[PDB]
């Protein structure tokens, strides 16, 4: 399913069809993207369960070599990093950075804290490690100077913001899908009816609430105007 | 190698080239 | 040679292409790349004057261990028109149904 | 060991672990660590590669090979006499016998000043990649699978993502298979039982096979007929 | 320039070499120069090696169209080599300039043709077929021999003679 | 039963018969498929039970050989992937890929994560594998080079979308069925009354909700217009 | 021969048909295919001149172990009109009820 | 009629054809009519297609031994086709009448011979060559390449050209080759 | 073993397993893996195929057959004397007796420079596809069925899709059938009991059966009457 | 192209022979 189908299901359940409606489809996109992460955490955080393939998305990143701090000699070895800021993954799925082929290569996505201290094991000196720095970029680290030649990776994970990771979606065979509404929403069908129910409950009450409608330099909500 | 005569003639031609 | 050049260029270009796609190449194969280009500069330098034909035999038969060892190095292809069993296109043309004292004859 | 150590690459264990939907985030990075942990915790000598390498002693000290993990023996290169552990507290320190040695890191402290010594040491069989290479014995593979499974379930149980009964079952299975693997890799073969028998039954005991490289530990002890 | 027949005699006593120059109009000036024979021991990639097995110069036989076609029959025992375990390399040369209208890549003075004895291979195939007759199971040595022969064929047709000799010496001699 | 029977049963229970109705049969189709997936997961995820053949569905796939990353000598061995994207499966049944004869052939369908490290066992080197990659296609991998010759397969599973797998359904003896409404809905009849009840409950309240009827550049929902 | 060619063409066509429907054929059967087309190549080239009739007998009897071994190789069908028990269409034509000195007699 | 040399130059420039009528006196009268070149995309079951790739009438030249033997050195770039990813069909038509008492079947006015660039196929096979050395394993890539080539070979020798096209399309239509440089590489 | 090892194909075990509707998702892959695991864990010597194959030693090293799993013995081709195991640590390493052998991977380390040796080893009976081939002994088939069922139910119980009682029952049944199978395949038959009888009762003990190929191990020991 | 020692020996000897 696509963003369009979910959005218009929510709108039609709410009957927000007129262009002169207070709650636009943008409210629907916001609520859908947040309630998706809410439901996924509620279902896949208590105890470890199988996560379907629908909850995931693949972003494609372009890597650039950057200094550790600045251009000094003693400031440590350089890191690669994605050109643009990367979405934050949830901790419920199977995050994986792969070199444009999911079935090959070993690039390990680890925590920020762990990546401070990796590769000291002599047999793990050739493994590329990944983490999202507080800067918001995906930083790469390894002890094997060959890693700095890496130019492109794809990252598959259950990203915490469907909109961000869908905007960073990888080019399809036909070409890029410009409109977000024509892209595919990241959620299993078994979680779609609950998601629509939660969003529709969220906006049902506000839909029929009064407005401060008189232009009279006055607050008109206490009078239910 | 097994040089032919004509190859030798080429070699001396190019050596006497800088005569 | 002019061919060790081509093989070395191909090998190192493939090496850096892999380091572009992936971020890792086996150092057991970087060893083969090192040996290959070291040999080519050995043979295309001032040290090509110390080689006999026996040394040439040994060098070629040792480099052919690197041929299919990794994807970077390939088996070179030369222009060949031979095979282990050749075709017989000779034609038979006897003289007016004649023979020699023991056998047949032709033109 | 009755069976033979046919070598296979490490991801043969990930062939088998990732059948389990709760172990799908394991990687070769994790496989390497937990496999080395299992190799060391089991301490089976048939898993290591027997190598011999000679070094020179500068002055009661010598450089040690890179891949050494344990030393079977050390001997003098010219005599062949084996060395013993150095009980002495003041070896290379003078004031104002039988040779020995000691090894801590990349340095071996012998009691000889200038000589060449032969070291029979054990290492790890590596792959074309610089990675460990594991036996394909299905007992070993199953026990390593259970080790990695038990560690991962311990983590998930510390998080509260696994029922305690599940972890208890995993630990029970791993314990039984650890005992099974230990016995599989230790119990002698028929050819090794001939060596053990020749060592055991000796009318005139032989108690000096350490001087040699235990060459004659297993030779038969033939008594002449009178 | 090409080969008409390059074969070892069925009696395992002669090595037949019958060379000819191509019939196209612009090899009129081109002739045949020499025949150099090398084995798996004395081969070198860069043309014939030094100390070859047998050199032949074709002016010696004749006293011009006769020189465009040549036929040799070398008693192999006179060459002091084993006819059954020897792989002969037969070089030929031209000593002649073609015209200026030659299409590119056709003007090449030298060629090469590899030779082996098919009798031992025939005997091995017959032996393996005899084995197959008993119980109708394919021996794996037979498939190995077939695939190794195909490997040497590929090496020869691609010009990779070093690895070709390596396979020959490793499998079909020892 | 077909899509038509289920759709029109829901519509007739809602009495959405007038062509001038807000909720069209496409709303019904969307809700039916999403609640199908919801009910199947709710019933067959808690513990393992028997899945009847009615919840299963089949598709026809055409396989094409593709490079792992791109055309390069050192980028790894090639793969076989379906020409078109494959619907996501539900991890509750017996997914199976077969070579057009269900009772023959062994083409294993495994997890995408497992498919990286596979085939190293000497006796598993002639087994063909499958997994739906993040691209969306079903990639194939094996160590026996004969697999690349394979040209056409079928795939049976409890698919996440009944509509997507219905569009990719295998041709029948009579021929292709042009209308989705004339295809068999993939759910057991023991689960149909629950499904109809859930969907009718989804659309009952909205069926009688007010609309923003006036065309006056104003939101008329708070006034119950 | 002209029939080994047909058998081999059928065998490899069936082989690749299976590799089209399936992605696997027994390599114990690929070995038989390999034997078959190796024999086809050898008998239809410059190597057939070493063949005696005993060699032909042995070759045929070894090839017929491949006949019904797989689905790819199949029993060849030749043009035959014989059987283990032939018919008796001779007719009896007695002459003037004439017995001979001991036997009967016909035309 | 028969083929003397039917080949593509290993530099991937020239499609070489060399036809010559049989030297036996039965066929003394018969002469070559035309040379028609077809590809796997312009092939028909019987006779050349009505949209061939190249036509060459022999009689538009010196008109008798020159007529009995003909040779071509067609450059492939003028044909607007790829030397390595193309399989050519060479049709040779004869004009004349063979004298009676020739055994039947020999009097076939038309002859067909195909062409393929085997160098890229050897390039593919070399990748799996070294599997032959490694015992304990089946050289599956080597076997697969050999069988791929021999499928085309046998289907050609039996006249089953359509399945030959199908196999060529399945296997080798995506072959790559180094296009020859127009500036003639100078040597000799 | 009392009974004979008649061989049957792997999918027999899937014919028996898939009768359980909770085991319908098994495949030939899982059957192959768990069948190899079970065969190794039981380690029954009657399931492997005895073979003999001669190799040539180059210099204290030799190439090993591809299908080898365990070596019964190694001997010299010319003399027939069996080789014991190596106790040495410095076998082929010179400085400035009884033959022995040692096997790790595809290589055999013997104490002889240039000789041919015969190796009696055990391998797996393979299928025409090239797959493992299992006995049809219904005790073996039942125990393998229970092994595969136990692994599958362990995985399900880890997800929480199987009751603990069901898994406990499966483990109990598998344990009993494992004991039954071990006794079935190991207890000597009547002829093997004759061999053991001739080996046990010996007025003049024989303690050199290893020098021969254990040929006279079951030979009856006759005493002349006086 | 490639030369060995012997190739140079032949070339130089053949030069000196005809000088």
């Amino acid at each position: 399913m696509t963003y369009n189908e979910l959005i218009y299901m929510v709108l039609d359940e709410l009957k927000l069809s007129s262009d002169d409606s207070y709650y636009t489809p943008d409210h629907v996109i916001f609520l859908l993207v947040k309630y998706r992460s809410f439901l996924l955490k509620q279902r896949y955080s208590d105890i470890k369960k199988q996560i379907p393939d629908s909850d995931y998305q693949s972003i494609c990143l372009d890597l650039i070599e950057v200094p550790a701090i600045s251009g000094e000699p003693c400031e440590g070895s350089s890191y690669l990093r994605s050109k643009n800021k990367v979405p934050t993954t949830m901790m419920i799925g199977n995050p994986r950075v792969y070199p444009m082929d999911f079935y090959q290569g070993e690039i390990t996505y680890i925590s920020r804290d762990r990546m401070r201290y990796v590769g000291y094991n002599k047999f793990l000196r050739n493994i590329i490690y990944c983490s999202k720095a507080p800067d918001g970029y995906l930083y790469f680290k390894s002890w094997n100077p060959q890693f700095l030649h890496l130019e492109k990776v794809s990252f598959n994970a259950i990203f915490e913001d469907a909109k961000e990771a869908s905007e960073m979606a990888c080019p399809e065979e036909n070409g890029t899908i410009c409109k977000l509404e024509d892209k595919e929403f990241p959620i299993e069908d078994a979680l779609v009816p609950p998601l629509i129910e939660l969003v529709v409950k969220e906006l049902r009450g506000p839909e029929y609430s009064p407005k401060d409608e008189d232009n009279n330099a006055k607050d008109d909500l206490p009078d239910a105007r | 190698m097994f040089f032919t005569q004509e190859d030798y003639r080429k070699i001396e031609k190019w050596l006497l080239a800088n005569s | 040679m002019d061919k060790m050049l081509e093989i070395s260029e191909e090998a190192i270009t493939r090496y850096f292409t892999t380091l572009s796609q992936f971020g890792y190449k086996k150092y057991s194969d970087v060893d083969k790349i090192i040996v290959l280009f070291f040999m080519e500069e050995m043979l295309a330098g001032e040290m090509s004057y110390y080689v006999t034909q026996d040394d040439y035999r040994n060098i070629v038969n040792a480099l052919y261990c690197l041929a299919g060892s990794t994807c970077m190095i390939d088996f070179p292809m030369f222009e060949s028109y031979d095979t282990l069993v050749h075709s017989n296109n000779r034609t038979f043309v006897p003289r007016i149904t004649e023979d020699s004292i023991l056998r047949s004859t032709e033109d | 060991m009755v069976n033979n150590i046919n070598w296979v690459k490490l991801p043969v264990i990930l062939d088998r672990l990732l059948r389990h939907p709760l172990l799908t985030d394991l990687n070769l990075e994790t496989a390497i660590q937990y496999t080395l942990d299992f190799i060391s915790a089991m301490g089976l000598p048939n898993v290591y590669v027997d190598k011999i390498e000679t070094i020179d002693i500068k002055e009661y000290r010598g450089e040690l090979p890179c891949d050494l993990i344990s030393i079977n023996q050390v001997r003098l290169h010219k005599n062949g006499i084996a060395l013993r552990a150095m009980t002495d507290n003041f070896n290379a320190y003078p004031t104002h016998g039988e040779p020995s040695f000691k090894t801590q890191g990349r340095v071996i402290f012998t009691s000889i000043k200038h000589e060449k010594v032969d070291i029979s040491y054990k290492a790890i069989m590596l792959d074309d990649e610089g990675l460990p290479l594991i036996p394909d014995n299905p007992i070993f593979l199953k026990t390593l699978e259970l080790y990695i499974k038990k560690e991962w379930f311990t983590i998930l149980f510390d998080m509260g993502k696994i029922s305690p009964a599940v972890l208890n079952n995993t630990q029970q299975e791993y314990a039984f298979k650890a005992g099974q693997c230990n016995n599989e890799f230790v119990i002698p073969s028929v050819s090794e039982m001939e060596a053990i028998t020749n060592m055991w039954n000796q009318l005139i005991p032989r108690v000096t096979e350490f001087r040699r490289g235990f060459k004659n530990l297993g030779d038969k002890e033939y008594i002449r007929v009178h | 320039m090409h080969f008409n027949e390059l074969r070892i005699s069925q009696d395992n006593r002669f090595l037949i070499i019958d060379v000819s120059v191509d019939n196209q109009d612009y090899f009129e000036d081109v002739l045949l120069d020499s025949i150099v024979i090398d084995t798996q021991d004395t081969f070198v990639m860069n043309g014939p090696s030094d100390n070859p097995l047998y050199i032949y110069n074709v002016e010696d036989a004749y006293d011009t169209q006769q020189m465009k076609n040549v036929r040799l029959e070398l008693n192999i025992q006179d060459l002091k080599v084993s006819p059954c375990s020897t792989m002969f390399f037969v070089y030929v040369k031209s000593k002649g300039t073609p015209s200026t209208d030659t299409p590119c890549g056709f003007d090449k003075d030298q060629i090469l043709g590899t030779v082996i004895n098919l009798q031992p291979i025939y005997k091995q195939t017959l032996k393996y077929l005899k084995e197959v007759e008993c119980d109708c199971n394919i021996p794996k040595g037979f498939i190995d021999m077939i695939l190794k022969l195909k490997a040497i064929e590929l090496c020869v047709r691609t010009g990779n003679y070093p690895q070709a000799i390596k396979y020959w010496n490793k499998f079909f001699i020892k």
